[PDB]
C-alpha cells in the first residue's frame, strides 16, 4: 500500500502515519458495499440483459411454430395426415421457409450478441491484467479517482470488479507562487507546490498538505528571476550552512 | 403544383399517390394519409403503483382528436384524448403528465430533455432534466487549493464476460421425426450445416472468454492461514 | 538516420502543435411501424400478416434497443462530470487565449465560435428521407400536416441529448480543465493557476518547469497561433468532417 | 419483410460499429481529457499536453 | 568536443557535472566506453574552517 500511495504521488510516510485511519476506512467502506449489495438494489441489471435477452429469444424461437405461414395448419402431422405428397409438398415448403427464415434471423442475432459479449469480455480481461495484476496510472478505467488495487470477484455470466481509489477530500486555499528569487538566482520546487498562507512560505506535495521549509535539498535552480512572471522574493534556508561552524 | 393539362395523378418515391385531379373541376389536390400508430406510454411499475400516463408521439396536442379518431372511440380512450393534464413538446404530446418548472435526476426518458417520474397525492409528474448541480470555480492567478484530507472508497463495477451456450438441431426444428419433410429438406442445401457451425462456434468462444479471462495467472496460490495484514480485514 | 555508438542529437528548440481529431459518437434513431410500412391499413393485409406471427414486434423491439443504446452511448460519452463548472469571468490564463473554445455568452446558444463551425460545416443538403422528414418541421405555418407517419411509417426519434445541454457539458468540462486540471475529474476540483498546470504537464513528459518559466510568453504565443490556424482550416472549405458525413 | 429484415440487420451491424466507436471516444476523453496520458499516440501525435 | 556537460534527454540544458545530478555505482573497467573526466564537488569550493 505504501508503494501503491507513492504510484500517485503520494509519499510514503502519509501512509504510514495515518495506517489505522487508512484501515478503519477500508474496513468501513467494505462493509458498505456489503449492506449496499444485500440490500434490494438493481445494480446486477448489466447481467440481467444476457439472461432475459437469451430467454426472450428462446421464447420466441418456440412460439415461432405456432405460425402457419399461410399454410392449412402449423402442424405438420395435420398436413401429412390430411393430404397426399402429390399435392402435400406445396404446404410444406411454406412452413420450412417461413421456419428457416426464423432460424437464419435468430442465429443472425445470436451472432450480433455474441459480438457484443466479446467486446465486453476483452475490456474485462484488459481491466482484469491492469488493475488486477498491477497498478494504472491511467484515469478513469479502474474506477472513478486515483486507483490503488482492485478485487475482482466471480458472478454468473460476468465478473464483478471491487476498485479501491484514493480520493482527496477537505481543501483549503493557500496562496502560491511559480519561483523563489532568492540571491537574484530562480529556486524552482522539485516536486511540490510552494504554498503560503499570507504570513510564511512552505513547500508541500501536490495531491497532499504536508508543508516542509524551503532548502536546496528540495528546490534547484534554473537561471536569474527576472523572466519568471509572478516570483516572489522569499529566503532559502542552507542545511549545511549551521554545521559551517569549525 | 403546374399540373400540364391531362397528367392528371402523382406518386412519390414509394409510388403511394400523393397528388391526384378533381375529373370534374379539374383542380388540383394534395394527398396526406391518416392513420397514426406510433402512441408512447410512460408508466412505473406495477408492484408500484398504477396510475398511467400516455404521449403522443410527433402529433400537436390541438390535432388529437382528429388524427385518432376519439370520439369514435371508448370514453376511456376520450378522456386520454382530452384532458386537463395536456402538455405539448418537441417530442409530442404528453396526456395525464403534470407539468412542473422543476428540475430533477431524469428517471424515465422521453426526448429533448424530457424526464418523467412518479411523485407524491401520488402523480406522473414531466419536468425538463437537470445536469447537475450548479458549481463555480474561484480561480485566481496565484491562489491554490490542497487536500488536507482523503477518502478510501470502494466503487463496483459489473462486466459481462459469458453468454448462454446454446445448441439448436436445424433437423429437429424444421419438422420432427418426418422422413417426408426430411426428404424436402435436403433439397435446400447445407442450410442445417451453417447454423449448427456457426452455433458451434459461438459455443467455442463464449469457452474462449471465460477461458482468457479467468485463467491471467497459470498457479493456484492458496490464502495464507494467518490474517496479519496490519488491520485490513479481507 | 547517422547512427553511431558515440553520437546524440538533443533538441535545443520545441514548436507546440494542436491537431484535431473526429470520433463519431451516435446516429439517427429511427423507428419503423412495420404493420403500417406492410401496408396502409389494409385489414386483409393485415390478417394475412398475422399468419406469419410476431415479426413486427421482434423488428421494433430491436429498433427500440438501439435508440435506447445510442442515447446510452451519448450520456456515457457525454455526463462524465456532474459539476457544472462556470468559467471565471476574468480570463487571465497566462497569456493564453480561449476565446475560440470558451462558450459565447452573447448568443442563445452556448455553442463557441468552433463549435459553430463545426455545426455549420455538416449538413443534410442531399440528403432523402431525413431531410424530407426535416421540411416538415420547417412546414409548421400549414395546418393538418401530420408528417409522422406521411412517409409510410417511418419516423425519426428526437435525442434524448439536445445540442444546447450537449454544448453545456463540453463547456463544463473546459472550465474544468482549464481552472482545476486534472484534480476535477478523480473527485472534489482544486483551483490551480494555470501556469501550474503548463509546469506540471511539461514535467510529466520528461521536461522541467524552468523551460516554461523561461519561454512562457513564446509558448502562449505559439499556442494561440495553433489555435487560429486549427481555426482557419476548420473555416475553410476543406472536408475535414468526412467522418461524421460518412 | 425481406427488405424490412436486411434494413434492420444492416442497422444492427451499423449501431455495433457506432458503439465500438462511442467506447473508443469516452475512452479518449477519460483519459486526455481528465488527465495526462503517458501512452504515445493515443491522444494527437507526439508528446501529449 | 571540448567540455562535458549533462542535459535532460528532451531538451538542451548544459549543466556542470557534479555529485549531485550524478551516482557512484562499479569502477571504471567494467562500463563500456567510459571516458576519463573530473566532477565538480559542491561540498568544498571554499567552504573550510
Ligand atoms: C493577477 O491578476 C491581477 C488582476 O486581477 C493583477 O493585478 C495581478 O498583478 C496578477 N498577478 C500575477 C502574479 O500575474
Ligand atoms: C362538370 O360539370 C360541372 C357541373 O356543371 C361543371 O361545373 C364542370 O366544369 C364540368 N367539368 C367539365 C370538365 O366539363
Ligand atoms: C413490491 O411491492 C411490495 C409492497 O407492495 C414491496 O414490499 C416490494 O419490495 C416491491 N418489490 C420491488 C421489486 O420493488
Ligand atoms: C412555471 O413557469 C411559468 C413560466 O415559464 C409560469 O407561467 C408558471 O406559473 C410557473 N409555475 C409554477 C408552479 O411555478
Ligand atoms: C401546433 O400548434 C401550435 C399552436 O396552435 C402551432 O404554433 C404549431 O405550428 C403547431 N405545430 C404543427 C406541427 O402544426
Ligand atoms: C565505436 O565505433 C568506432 C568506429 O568503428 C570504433 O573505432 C570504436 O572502437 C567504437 N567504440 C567502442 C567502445 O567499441
Amino acid at each position: 500500500m505504501a508503494y501503491r500511495f507513492n504510484g500517485i504521488g503520494v509519499t510514503q510516510n502519509v501512509l504510514y502515519e495515518n495506517q489505522k485511519l487508512i484501515a478503519n476506512q477500508f474496513n468501513s467502506a467494505i462493509g458498505k458495499i456489503q449492506d449496499s449489495l444485500s440490500s434490494t438494489a438493481s445494480a446486477l441489471g448489466k447481467l440481467q440483459d444476457v439472461v432475459n435477452q437469451n430467454a426472450q429469444a428462446l421464447n420466441t424461437l418456440v412460439k415461432q411454430l405456432s405460425s402457419n405461414f399461410g399454410a392449412i395448419s402449423s402442424v405438420l402431422n395435420d398436413i401429412l395426415s390430411r393430404l397426399d405428397p402429390p399435392e402435400a409438398e406445396v404446404q410444406i415448403d411454406r412452413l420450412i421457409t417461413g421456419r428457416l427464415q426464423s432460424l437464419q434471423t435468430y442465429v443472425t442475432q445470436q451472432l450480433i450478441r455474441a459480438a457484443e459479449i466479446r467486446a465486453s469480455a476483452n475490456l474485462a480481461a484488459t481491466k482484469m491484467s491492469e488493475c488486477v495484476l498491477g497498478q494504472s496510472k491511467r484515469v478513469d478505467f479502474c474506477g472513478k479517482g486515483y486507483h490503488l488495487m482492485s478485487f475482482p470477484q466471480s458472478a454468473p455470466h460476468g465478473v464483478v470488479f471491487l476498485h479501491v481509489t484514493y480520493v482527496p477530500a477537505q481543501e483549503k486555499n493557500f496562496t502560491t507562487a511559480p519561483a523563489i528569487c532568492h540571491d537574484g538566482k530562480a529556486h524552482f520546487p522539485r516536486e511540490g507546490v510552494f504554498v503560503s498562507n499570507g504570513t510564511h512560505w512552505f513547500v508541500t506535495q501536490r495531491n497532499f498538505y504536508e508543508p516542509q521549509i524551503i532548502t536546496t535539498d528540495n528546490t534547484f535552480v534554473s537561471g536569474n528571476c527576472d523572466v519568471v512572471i509572478g516570483i516572489v522574493n522569499n529566503t532559502v534556508y542552507d542545511p549545511l550552512q549551521p554545521e559551517l561552524d569549525s | 403544383k403546374k399540373f400540364l393539362p391531362f397528367q392528371q395523378f402523382g406518386r412519390d418515391i414509394a409510388d403511394t399517390t400523393d397528388a391526384v385531379r378533381d375529373p370534374q373541376t379539374l383542380e388540383i389536390l394534395d394527398i396526406t394519409p391518416c392513420s397514426f400508430g406510433g402512441v408512447s406510454v410512460i408508466t412505473p411499475g406495477t408492484n408500484t403503483s398504477n396510475q398511467v400516463a400516455v404521449l403522443y408521439q410527433d402529433v400537436n396536442c390541438t390535432e388529437v382528436p382528429v388524427a385518432i379518431h376519439a370520439d369514435q372511440l371508448t370514453p376511456t380512450w376520450r378522456v386520454y384524448s382530452t384532458g386537463s393534464n395536456v402538455f405539448q413538446t418537441r417530442a409530442g404530446c404528453l396526456i395525464g403528465a403534470e407539468h412542473v418548472n422543476n428540475s430533477y435526476e431524469c428517471d424515465i426518458p422521453i426526448g429533448a430533455g424530457i424526464c418523467a417520474s412518479y411523485q407524491t397525492s401520488q402523480s406522473i409528474i414531466a419536468y425538463t432534466m437537470s445536469l447537475g448541480a450548479e458549481n463555480s470555480v474561484a480561480y485566481s492567478n496565484n491562489s491554490i487549493a490542497i487536500p488536507t484530507n482523503f477518502t478510501i472508497s470502494v466503487t463496483t463495477e459489473i462486466l459481462p464476460v459469458s453468454m448462454t451456450k446454446t445448441s439448436v438441431d436445424c433437423t429437429m426444428y424444421i419438422c420432427g421425426d418426418s422422413t417426408e419433410c426430411s426428404n424436402l429438406l435436403l433439397q435446400y442445401g447445407s442450410f442445417c450445416t451453417q447454423l449448427n457451425r456457426a452455433l458451434t462456434g459461438i459455443a467455442v468462444e463464449q469457452d474462449k472468454n471465460t477461458q482468457e479471462v479467468f485463467a491471467q495467472v497459470k498457479q493456484i496460490y492458496k490464502t495464507p492461514p494467518i490474517k496479519d495484514f496490519g488491520g485490513f480485514n479481507f | 538516420v547517422a547512427y553511431s555508438n558515440n553520437s546524440i542529437a538533443i533538441p535545443t528548440n520545441f514548436t507546440i502543435s494542436v491537431t484535431t481529431e473526429i470520433l463519431p459518437v451516435s446516429m439517427t434513431k429511427t423507428s419503423v411501424d412495420c404493420t403500417m410500412y406492410i401496408c396502409g391499413d389494409s385489414t386483409e393485409c393485415s390478417n394475412l400478416l398475422l399468419q406469419y406471427g410476431s415479426f413486427c414486434t421482434q423488428l421494433n423491439r430491436a429498433l427500440t434497443g438501439i435508440a435506447v443504446e445510442q442515447d446510452k452511448n451519448t450520456q456515457e460519452v457525454f455526463a462524465q462530470v456532474k459539476q457544472i463548472y462556470k468559467t471565471p469571468p476574468i480570463k487571465d490564463f497566462g497569456g493564453f487565449n480561449f476565446s475560440q473554445i470558451l462558450p459565447d455568452p452573447s448568443k442563445p446558444s452556448k455553442r463557441s465560435f468552433i463549435e459553430d463551425l463545426l455545426f455549420n460545416k455538416v449538413t443534410l443538403a442531399d440528403a432523402g428521407f431525413i431531410k424530407q422528414y426535416g421540411d416538415c418541421l420547417g412546414d409548421i405555418a400549414a395546418r393538418d400536416l401530420i408528417c409522422a407517419q406521411k412517409f409510410n411509417g417511418l419516423t425519426v426519434l428526437p435525442p434524448l441529448l439536445t445540442d444546447e445541454m450537449i454544448a453545456q457539458y463540453t463547456s463544463a468540462l473546459l472550465a474544468g480543465t482549464i481552472t482545476s486540471g486534472w484534480t476535477f475529474g478523480a473527485g472534489a476540483a482544486l483551483q490551480i493557476p494555470f501556469a501550474m498546470q503548463m509546469a506540471y504537464r511539461f514535467n510529466g513528459i520528461g521536461v522541467t518547469q524552468n523551460v516554461l518559466y523561461e519561454n512562457q510568453k513564446l509558448i502562449a504565443n505559439q499556442f494561440n497561433s495553433a489555435i487560429g490556424k486549427i481555426q482557419d482550416s476548420l473555416s475553410s472549405t476543406a472536408s475535414a468532417l468526412g467522418k461524421l458525413q460518412d
